[PDB]
C-alpha cells in the first residue's frame, strides 16, 4: 500500500498585496518517504526554497514544509508541484 | 550512573541460606543484574530484575525494589561450590553498566567429626624447611598470620575427598629456623583444647 | 500542565535510491522535532536549541554510539522481515515508541513496528504480549516474547524511563513547549459556504466546529486540518454550507487552551 | 563454540613497553568491551564497540587505545605500559548494545603486572613434603604439602598429578598466595597446596606424586642484566613416592 501525498498551499499570514509574507506548502500523509517539491511563480520554479526535515507521524505516513519569502501581487500566481511513486505525472496545487 | 553498595565480604555455613544485597543510586535505571565470579575465572550472568518482585531459577532467587534501589540475591543450601565473588551491576539511564565492587561469599564447611590435630611432615631432601599442618578442626575455628617474620602460615583451605564424601580444614605452617616447631607453630591462633600434637 | 508526549521514530529501507539514507532516526516532543541521526551523518544531533543547550557532548557522544548500533540492528531486522515475505525491491521498516503525560497525572506508553507503513508488530505492556498483524509478524512475536526479560524491560522502559525523560525535556523546553498564544479567528464568506478562520495560535491542539441554531451538524461540517505556519505557530479552519432558502443562525465555536470562543453570523 | 577468547593469559611488563591483548568471539555479537578489574572497585569500562565499525571511549580511556578489527575482533593497546596499569583485564561481548535486557559474556581474563625494573621477578622454588606418619596412624589419610616460594610476580598455576595424570580431587590450593614480607610493596610470594589421598594409596610404592607450578616470567626480547638466571617463563615441580 502506497500512500499519495496531500498538499495544502496557504500563506503564513492573511495575505495582503504588498506586505511582505511566506508561502507554504505542506506536504503530508504520504508513503514511502522519497518525494520532489517545487514551489512556482507564475509557473516557473522558485529558486531560494526553504523546507523542514522529513517528519514522521504516528500512522506511519511521511510529512514536510516547503516555504519561501514572498510579497504577493494582484498578478502573481503561486503554486506547488510535487513528485511521488504514486504519481504517474507532477502534480501542481494552486495557491488560493 | 552513580553509586553502587553491596558488602565486601560474607561468611555462611554449608546448608544454610544467604541473602546478599546490593543498593543502587543512579541516574535512571534499565534493570540490575547479578554476576557470580570464582577467584581466578570469568564473570557469569547469573540473573535479572528490572521489575519489582522476587525472582526465583534453583537455588537462587533475586529480588528487587525500584523505590527503595534495592536488590538482593538469595543462595538457599549453600554448598562449598558457592564459595565465589557476587557482582551486583546497574544499567543506567544512558544503557550504561555500573558496577558494584563484589561481595566475597566464603562458605564454611558443615564438619561432621572434628579431629584437629597438628601433624609434622617429612623433611623434604631438597628443602631447608620444617612444614607443619593443621588439619581436621571444625569451621568455627580461625587460623592467624604467624608474628615471626620467619615463620609462614597459610590461610585454612577446605578439601574434599570426593570419594569418601569427606570435606576437611588444614592450614600450612613453615619455617627454616633452628627453633620451629610444629608444637608452637600455630600457638598464635586460638586452637581447639583437644588438639592432637603427636609426640616428636 | 496540558498533555505532552515523548515521540522516537526510526525508519529504515532496503535499497533505497542515490544517496538517500537507508537509516533515520527523530524524537519528537509534543509536534517538535528534538534530536535525530541518520545512516549518513552518523552522529547524533539536536533538533531544538533548548536540547542542544541542556545536553553536553558527551551525551551526544553516547547517543551517537548507541544509535550507530540501533542502525546496524535495523537493517538486519528489516533483512529478516524482507526475506520471510519473499518480497523484492526495496521496502520500508518502521518502529515508534514513546509515552504521554496527561494533564490528570496519568500515563500511557506505546511500542510499534510497520512494515511498508502499514502495522506489523504492537506492544500491549499490560498483557506483556506482542501483537501480530500476520504470519511473519507471528514469527517475531514467537521470537520476542520467548525472553519474558525483554518484555518486562520494555515495560519498565516505557512507564519508568520514557516519562523521566519527557519531564526532563519539558523542563528544558519549557519556554517553547508550555507557552500559550491565543488564536486569531474570523469568519470569512465564500451554493456559498461561511469559512472560519483561526491562525497565531500555540499549542496546535484546537477545536473548531459550527453550530446551527445552537445545534451542531457534524455531518455537513468540512474541517481543515491544524497547519504549521512556518514561524512556530498553527493555522486551521471548518467550513458549512449555507441554506439558501431558510435563515439559521450560525456560529463558530474554537476551544483552545482551556478558553471558548464564539462567533456569531 | 568458544564463546569470549582473550590472550594473554599473564604478562609482566617494563615501565614504557607496549602490549596488545587480543580478544575474539564466536557468538556473532556485535558489541564488545574491554575492562580493568582491581581490588576494592566495580569493573570499569576501559574502551567499548557497540557495533562493528564504531568504537568509543568507556570511563578510563587513557593510557589505552583499540581496534574494533572486524566483528569477531576487538583489541587493546597498551602502547607505552605504566605500573598503574597492574590490572586483570577483561574482554567482553553482548548481542547489542542498549537494546534490553541483554547480559555480558566474558573472556578469562589477563593479568597484566607492570613494573619498573624486572630484576624483581623471580620463579617459584617448589618442594614437596610427605605425609606424617602419625597422621596416617591416627587418621588412614595422607596429606602432601607442595610449598612453592619466594616467586614475583604473583603469575602461577599450581597443579597436582598423580601416576603421570592431573588430579583435582583431594586438592586444596591457597586462593590467593602469601607475601613473604607483607610490609615491602614488592615482596615475593608464596602458595601453598595440599594432596589428601587414603593412607592405602599413599602406602603403594609405585604411586608416583607431583607437584607442577608453571611460572609466567620473561621471554626471549626482556632484557637481563643480573647476575641470577634470567627468570624466564618455565615449569618448576619437586616429586614424592609412595612408601
Ligand atoms: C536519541 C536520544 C537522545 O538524544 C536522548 C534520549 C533518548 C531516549 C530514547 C531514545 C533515544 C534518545
Ligand atoms: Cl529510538
Ligand atoms: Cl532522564
Ligand atoms: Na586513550
Amino acid at each position: 500500500i502506497q500512500r499519495t501525498p496531500k498538499i495544502q498551499v496557504y500563506s503564513r499570514h492573511p495575505a495582503e498585496n504588498g506586505k511582505s509574507n511566506f508561502l507554504n506548502c505542506y506536504v503530508s500523509g504520504f508513503h514511502p518517504s522519497d518525494i520532489e517539491v517545487d514551489l512556482l511563480k507564475n509557473g516557473e520554479r522558485i529558486e531560494k526554497v526553504e523546507h523542514s526535515d522529513l517528519s514522521f507521524s504516528k500512522d506511519w505516513s511521511f510529512y514536510l514544509l516547503y516555504y519561501t519569502e514572498f510579497t504577493p501581487t494582484e498578478k502573481d500566481e503561486y503554486a506547488c508541484r510535487v513528485n511521488h511513486v504514486t504519481l504517474s505525472q507532477p502534480k501542481i496545487v494552486k495557491w488560493d | 550512573g552513580q553509586n553502587i553498595d553491596q558488602p565486601t565480604e560474607m561468611t555462611a555455613t554449608e546448608g544454610a541460606i544467604v541473602q546478599i544485597n546490593c543498593t543502587y543510586q543512579t541516574s535512571g535505571f534499565n534493570g540490575l543484574f547479578w554476576y557470580q565470579q570464582h577467584a581466578g575465572e570469568a564473570p557469569t550472568f547469573l540473573s535479572y530484575n528490572v521489575l519489582d518482585g522476587l525472582e526465583e531459577k534453583g537455588r537462587f532467587s533475586s529480588f528487587l525494589s525500584r523505590s527503595k534501589g534495592y536488590s538482593y540475591l538469595l543462595l538457599k543450601e549453600l554448598q562449598m561450590k558457592d564459595s565465589a565473588s557476587y557482582l551486583c551491576a546497574v544499567k543506567d539511564s544512558n544503557y550504561q553498566l555500573i558496577w558494584g565492587a563484589g561481595t566475597k561469599l566464603i562458605i564454611k564447611p558443615d564438619i561432621q567429626n572434628p579431629d584437629p590435630a597438628v601433624y609434622q611432615l617429612r623433611d623434604s631432601k631438597s628443602s631447608d624447611k620444617s612444614v607443619c599442618l593443621f588439619t581436621d578442626f571444625d569451621s568455627q575455628t580461625n587460623v592467624s598470620q604467624s608474628k615471626d617474620s620467619d615463620v609462614y602460615i597459610t590461610d585454612k583451605c577446605v578439601l574434599d575427598m570426593r570419594s569418601m564424601d569427606f570435606k576437611s580444614n588444614s592450614a600450612v605452617a613453615w619455617s627454616n629456623k633452628s627453633d620451629f616447631a610444629c608444637a608452637n607453630a600455630f600457638n598464635n591462633s586460638i586452637i581447639p583444647e583437644d588438639t592432637f600434637f603427636p609426640s616428636p | 500542565m496540558r498533555t505532552h508526549s515523548l515521540r522516537y521514530f526510526r525508519l529504515g529501507v532496503s535499497d533505497p535510491i542515490h544517496g538517500v539514507p537507508e537509516f533515520i532516526s527523530v524524537g519528537y516532543v509534543d509536534s517538535h522535532p528534538i534530536t535525530t541521526y541518520d545512516s549518513v551523518t552518523r552522529q547524533k544531533e539536536p533538533r531544538a536549541p533548548w536540547m542542544a543547550e541542556n545536553l553536553a557532548p558527551d551525551h551526544w557522544e553516547r547517543y551517537t554510539q548507541l544509535l550507530r548500533g540501533w542502525q546496524q540492528m535495523f537493517k538486519v531486522e528489516l533483512k529478516r522481515l524482507q526475506r520471510h515475505y519473499n518480497h523484492s525491491g526495496s521496502h520500508t521498516y518502521q518502529r515508534m515508541i514513546g509515552c504521554e503525560l496527561l494533564e490528570d497525572g496519568s500515563t500511557t506508553g506505546f511500542l510499534q513496528y510497520a512494515y511498508d507503513g502499514q502495522d506489523f508488530l504492537i506492544f500491549n505492556k499490560d498483557t506483556l504480549s506482542w501483537l501480530a498483524v500476520d504470519n511473519v509478524a507471528h514469527t517475531i512475536k514467537q521470537a520476542w516474547e520467548a525472553n519474558q526479560h525483554e518484555l518486562l524491560y520494555q515495560k519498565n522502559w516505557l512507564e519508568e524511563e520514557c516519562i523521566a525523560w519527557l519531564k526532563r525535556f519539558l523542563e528544558y523546553g519549557k519556554d517553547t513547549l508550555q507557552r500559550t498564544e491565543p488564536p486569531l479567528v474570523r469568519v470569512n464568506r465564500k451554493v456559498t459556504a461561511l469559512f472560519c478562520k483561526a491562525h497565531g495560535f500555540y499549542p496546535p491542539e484546537i477545536y473548531m466546529t459550527w453550530m446551527k441554531n445552537g445545534e451542531e451538524i457534524v455531518q455537513e461540517i468540512d474541517y481543515g486540518d491544524i497547519l504549521p505556519s512556518g514561524d512556530g505557530t498553527y493555522q486551521a479552519w471548518a467550513s458549512i454550507e449555507l441554506d439558501p432558502q431558510s435563515s439559521n443562525l450560525y456560529s463558530c465555536h474554537v476551544e483552545h487552551s482551556g478558553v471558548h470562543m464564539v462567533l456569531q453570523v | 563454540n568458544a564463546g569470549v577468547t582473550q590472550t594473554p593469559k599473564f604478562q609482566v611488563l617494563k615501565t614504557g613497553q607496549s602490549m596488545t591483548l587480543q580478544c575474539a568471539q564466536d557468538m556473532n555479537h556485535n558489541s564488545m568491551y574491554w575492562y580493568r578489574q582491581d581490588p576494592g572497585m566495580g569493573l570499569r569500562l576501559i574502551y567499548y564497540s557497540a557495533s562493528e565499525g564504531t568504537t568509543d571511549k568507556g570511563e578510563v580511556p587513557n593510557g589505552y587505545n583499540v581496534s574494533r578489527l572486524n566483528k569477531r575482533e576487538f583489541s587493546l593497546r597498551l602502547e607505552s605500559a605504566a605500573p598503574s596499569q597492574t590490572s586483570v583485564y577483561f574482554c567482553a561481548s553482548s548481542v547489542w548494545t542498549g537494546e534490553g535486557s541483554g547480559e555480558l559474556f566474558f573472556g578469562e581474563g589477563s593479568r597484566l603486572t607492570v613494573l619498573e625494573d624486572l630484576k624483581n621477578v623471580f620463579p617459584p622454588e617448589v618442594a614437596v613434603f610427605e605425609p606424617s606418619e602419625a597422621e596416617i596412624s591416627h587418621t588412614q589419610k595422607a596429606t602432601l604439602v607442595c610449598l612453592a616460594t619466594g616467586f614475583y610476580p604473583d603469575h602461577v598455576e599450581l597443579s597436582w598429578w598423580v601416576n603421570g595424570k592431573e588430579v583435582h580431587s583431594g586438592v586444596c590450593t591457597d586462593p590467593q598466595p602469601l607475601k613473604e614480607q607483607p610490609a615491602l610493596n614488592d615482596s615475593r610470594y608464596a602458595l601453598s597446596s595440599r594432596l589428601r589421598v587414603s593412607a592405602t594409596f599413599w602406602q603403594n610404592p609405585r604411586n608416583h606424586f607431583r607437584c607442577q607450578v608453571q611460572f609466567y616470567g620473561l621471554s626471549e626480547n626482556d632484557e637481563w642484566t643480573q647476575d641470577r638466571a634470567k627468570p624466564v617463563t618455565q615449569i618448576v615441580s619437586a616429586e614424592a613416592w609412595g612408601r
